[PDB]
RNA sequence: GGUGAAAUUCUUGGAUUUAUUGAAGACUAACUACUGCGAAAGCAUUUGCCAAGGACGUUUUCAUUAAUCAAGAACGAAAGUUAGGGGAUCGAAGAUGAUCAGAUACCGUCGUAGUCUUAACCAUAAACUAUGCCGACUAGGGAUCGGGUGGUGUUUUUUUAAUGACCCACUCGGCACCUUACGAGAAAUCAAAGUCUUUGGGUUCUGGGGGGAGUAUGGUCGCAAGGCUGAAACUUAAAGGAAUU
């Protein structure tokens, strides 16, 4: 047995998040974004970023002490996209490679019920 | 130049005696002082666990639970049965096409002042010698069906409190109870409760909660 | 026979005060000097005097109302509302 | 000597189906022709199980999958998808692959 | 079910309309049956109950008002309660009661 | 021209000459 | 000078051979010969004089306490009513929607008559003339007609004057102004035609 | 944040992100299909009430009550108008950042009216199966929705009974589909667009080269926006439909 956090990871189109807390979720440490990282502003989604990012939050989750970590993956969700980006993957494999133990994965990303019109018309976003 | 870390308390959670194992996790709070001493401060968290975690089976990979925290015994808390939910992915992978979907609800009491609504939901089945794909109902049996899910689900609640409530909903006999009650409208696979959610709880009832120690 | 072709009882204004007001006046004073069936002697003989007051000519009875008409929308609501509300406590 | 112009030929519709949005333009479509597709992908890609389960605790752990269903409209359709075009004759047919 | 049971017995069988007749006739034992409209005035509901639990008289308590009451025993004006004091063809008196 | 753009430029205009009509009528 | 009409309720007097006669606005509905009772215990109906705890959520009320014993100032006039949106029992308060739209908290032991004041449906007619605006307000009180300050001499107003009839200064004037220099649209904080959502929270 | 990339915008007064609650209003995901109901427009959470309707079944009753129908009526998406309420989201107008030769367009951020409802108006739409309704006949095949019949049929039961769900065969009535041309068609294609120079089952509506012009004018309806009805002068040899390289 061993203890235990949660990631909580936002792999949205145009950035990542990896942001760890307590079981409870209250308790937050070590947010890190795809964006802090590489001064670009468009690579903020890179996978390359992402990986940076999850690697200095292992490295926190490490100094306060978390061994373990289960996943919480999550698109934006709602009425936009609800397919997670490309950060995902790459923060999953950088805080699997990074001395942090992995428990159980979800996605959690937030799905109506045919709720709340899209944004972009009824022709759509046009080029 | 602070690191909060300095201060916030490592702690623990433990979970009622109605699981199998107790000892869950362990959180970060805060350093008691006054002014925004810890137990105010950790006395409305709520954490969502894995059944398989604490049953010890992995057969509930799926079902993860709420527990509510509710009061302190040094470092050493012990919590209560906030709610219970499927997972997304179990979820979508029972949701199938050519098939019919049955969801009920009903909101009830307990012999307590627990309320709660409880979502159930079942899909219908091809029934083992059948030649065409689709194994939809008609939309007569699906209402005689919800009727009889809501009937049994109002029956096994104001029966016990939460306790033996959650006894239920852990090994699984309302969805048998509900496969043999369905038996004769209309055959049905995957019957599960989908939910169990609170929305008023009663006035705190020490004894109860610290009756699920070790 | 028909007298006026739409200005019905608002024909007492003339050609004073424009069309959309008469119009208005015209929806409600029709209500206002209607005659309306008692639930009571389930007879037509209620009408009103002093806005919201609603007496029948027979039966003596007088129930208070909306002001061109005997019940609105809204004290409809409420009593159902008020049914179903004793009814959750008591059924 | 009342004089018009042209006029054109016919698809066969419904009456009304409700209108879905397409997951790239949110233009929106009816149900009916809203090209549809059902992503099932597990969460990691085929190379990081490796790792992953290497570094998980809870053998066989799980690999749950994602799922969702994506409505395409026509034009992201051929501009994307797997739709692409066809001549006069194997756009009758209609088997998947 | 009720309303087609009357309009049988106001042509085959034997009945009187009003208050002041019902009265008589129940005073007189000649009544059966009195069907009591809803909106009757709860005095004038109860001086009859009392009179028929005197002689022995069944009740029943029509959902309708006075003017349903009179279309469903066939007149063009309003009734608050019926006297069934023989019923010929019908059966209106053993399918209640 | 599109014809639903000529048939909102011929209704502008219907309007307008219907205005500069009641200024004599 | 009420637009909504009253009830002449009479009760007995519980110590004294007599009967107390009181004046109650009439919810709508209630009519001549209808009991109405008053009190803890009593039935949810309208025209009934309930506690606001003693009801439950989503009852529709009227003539309502603001604090016990004022005997009704609040949801008064025709077509008027509070809601119930919730209880605290504990502190024995209890959460309401007024018809202005501001949420407030009463005690619950503040009273109620269930139901709507009647009289409703008043202001959608055109009054449509000068001498029914007379008659209605010479029942009320001299408050008509109004002239205008832009109307008037300086002496008498501060809008007054000009060789125009304009104001000349901002007609929004604070809350910290005195009497006298206190004549348009007080502590104003929008002014405009009202667009969209209000009511935000 | 947002993008192709950006900026506009928000931000250590601590945004974005996390958790716990609450309120508001809208919407009914996935299941959702060459499936259903409805005159069409249109209709997808539960439960109850109200009344309605088709198909099936029927050794029930009436007995030709029927079909289509100028006039004349009811319903009629969305937008829009009037007045109240509501007002989360999206968002005509508008404001702004950018791109651009310009860009008061596409993209981005705000956001009024509107989007919802109640009571009334409007009455149009690629309102499209641009195929009018009724009726009969004419080719094969399978599947599906609803109802019915039959089967020592399978399963669940209480091994074994009834029902329920399935399977087989048949049948009526529907949404449609695959194959072919005996035919039809200018062809595209069509089980109707066939049974039509071997020209006639019944009936309503509409069109007579293209423009001008669905304009002007007059009436009529409408609060208005507009709808319905609806020319002429003048001009012109082509316009147009399917297919071909
Ligand atoms: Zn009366
Ligand atoms: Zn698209």
């Amino acid at each position: 047995s061993q203890v235990f956090g949660v990631a909580r990871i936002y792999a949205s189109f145009n950035d990542t998040f990896v942001h760890v807390t307590d079981l409870s979720g209250k308790e937050t440490i070590a947010r890190v974004t795809g964006g802090m990282k590489v001064k670009a502003d468009r690579d903020e989604s890179s996978p390359y970023a992402a990986m940076l990012a999850a690697q200095d939050v292992a490295a926190k989750c490490k100094e306060v002490g978390i061994t373990a970590v289960h996943v919480k993956i999550r698109a934006t969700g709602g009425t936009r996209t609800k397919t997670p980006g490309p950060g995902g993957q790459a923060a999953l494999r950088a805080l699997a490679r990074s001395g942090l133990r992995i428990g159980r994965i979800e996605d959690v990303t937030p799905v109506p019920s045919d709720s709340t019109r899209k944004k972009g018309g009824r022709r759509g976003r046009r080029l | 130049v602070v690191d909060p870390f300095t201060r916030k308390e490592w702690f623990d959670i433990k979970a009622p005696s109605t699981f199998e194992n107790r000892n869950v996790g362990k959180t970060l709070v805060n350093k008691s002082t006054g002014l925004k001493s810890a137990s105010d401060a950790l006395k409305g968290r709520v954490v969502e666990v894995c059944l398989a975690d604490l049953q010890g089976s992995e057969d509930h990979s799926f079902r993860k639970i709420k527990l509510r925290v509710d009061e302190v015994q040094g470092k050493n808390l012990l919590t209560n049965f906030h709610g219970m939910d499927f997972t997304t992915d179990k979820l979508r992978s029972m949701v199938r096409k050519w098939q019919t979907l049955i969801e009920a609800n009903v909101t009830v009491k307990t012999s307590d002042d627990y309320v709660l609504r409880i979502f159930a939901i079942a899909f219908t089945r091809k029934q083992a010698n059948q030649v065409k794909r689709h194994s939809y109902a008609q939309s007569s049996h699906i209402r005689a069906i919800r009727k009889v899910i809501s009937e049994i689900l109002t029956k096994e609640v104001q029966g016990s409190t939460l306790a033996q409530l959650t006894s239920k909903l852990i090994p699984e006999v309302i969805n048998k109870e509900i496969e043999n009650a369905t038996k004769d409208i209309f055959p049905l696979q995957n019957i599960h409760v989908r939910k169990v959610k609170l929305l008023k709880q009663p006035k705190f009832d020490v004894g109860a909660l610290m009756a699920l120690h070790g | 026979a028909k007298r006026t072709k739409k200005v019905g009882i608002t024909g007492k204004y003339g050609v004073r005060y424009g069309s959309s007001l008469r119009r208005q006046v015209k929806k409600l004073e029709i209500q206002q000097h209607a005659r309306y069936d008692c639930s009571f002697c389930g007879k037509k003989t209620v009408k009103r005097g002093a806005a919201g007051i609603w007496t029948c000519s027979c039966c003596k009875k007088t129930v208070a109302g909306g002001a061109y008409t005997v019940s609105t929308a809204a004290a409809a609501t409420v009593r159902s509302t008020i049914r179903r509300l004793r009814e959750m406590v008591e059924a | 000597p009342k004089k018009r112009a042209s006029n054109g030929r016919n698809k066969k519709g419904r009456g009304h189906v409700k209108p879905v949005r397409c997951v790239n333009c949110s233009k929106s479509i009816p149900k009916d022709k809203a090209i549809k597709r059902m992503a099932i992908r597990n969460i990691v890609e085929a190379a990081a199980v490796r790792d992953l389960s290497e570094a998980s605790v809870y053998p066989e752990y799980a690999l749950p999958k994602t799922y969702n269903k994506l409505h395409y409209c026509v034009s992201c359709a051929i501009h994307a998808r797997i739709v692409r075009v066809r001549s006069r004759e194997d756009r009758k047919n209609r088997a998947p692959p | 079910s009720i309303n087609q049971k009357l309009a049988l017995v106001i042509k085959s069988g034997k009945y009187t309309l009003g208050y002041k007749s019902t009265v008589k006739s129940l005073r007189q034992g000649k009544s059966k049956l009195i069907i009591i409209a809803a909106n009757t005035p709860v005095l004038r509901k109860s001086e009859l109950e009392y009179y028929a639990m005197l002689s022995k008289t069944k009740v029943y308590y029509f959902q309708g008002g006075n003017n349903e009451l009179g279309t469903a025993v066939g007149k063009l004006f309003r009734v608050g309660v019926v006297s069934i004091l023989e019923a010929g063809d019908s059966d209106i008196l053993t399918t209640l009661a | 021209m599109r014809a639903k753009w000529r048939k909102k430029r011929t209704r502008r205009l219907k309007r307008k000459r219907r205005k500069v009509r009641a200024r004599s009528k | 000078g009420r637009g909504a009409p009253l009830a002449k309720v009479v009760f007995r007097d519980p110590y004294k051979y007599r009967l107390r006669e009181e004046i109650f606005i009439a919810n709508e509905g209630v009519h001549t010969g209808q009991f109405i009772y008053a009190g803890k215990k009593a039935s949810l109906n309208v025209g009934n004089v309930l506690p606001l705890g003693s009801v439950p959520e989503g009852t529709i009320v009227s003539n309502v306490e603001e604090k016990p014993g004022d005997r009704g100032a609040l949801a008064r006039a025709s077509g008027n009513y509070v809601i119930i949106i919730g209880h605290n029992p504990d502190e024995n308060k209890t959460r309401v929607r007024l018809p202005s739209g501001a949420k407030k908290v009463i005690s619950s032991d503040a009273r109620g008559v269930i139901g709507v004041i009647a009289g409703g449906g008043r202001v959608d007619k055109p009054l449509l003339k000068a001498g029914r605006a007379f008659h209605k307000y010479r029942l009320k009180r001299n408050s008509w007609p109004k002239t205008r300050g832009v109307a008037m001499n300086p002496v008498d107003h501060p809008h007054g004057g000009g060789n125009h009839q304009h104001i000349g200064k901002a007609s929004t004037i604070s809350r910290g102004a005195v009497s006298g220099q206190k004549a348009g649209l007080i502590a104003a904080r929008r002014t405009g035609l009202l667009r969209g959502s209000q009511k935000t929270q």
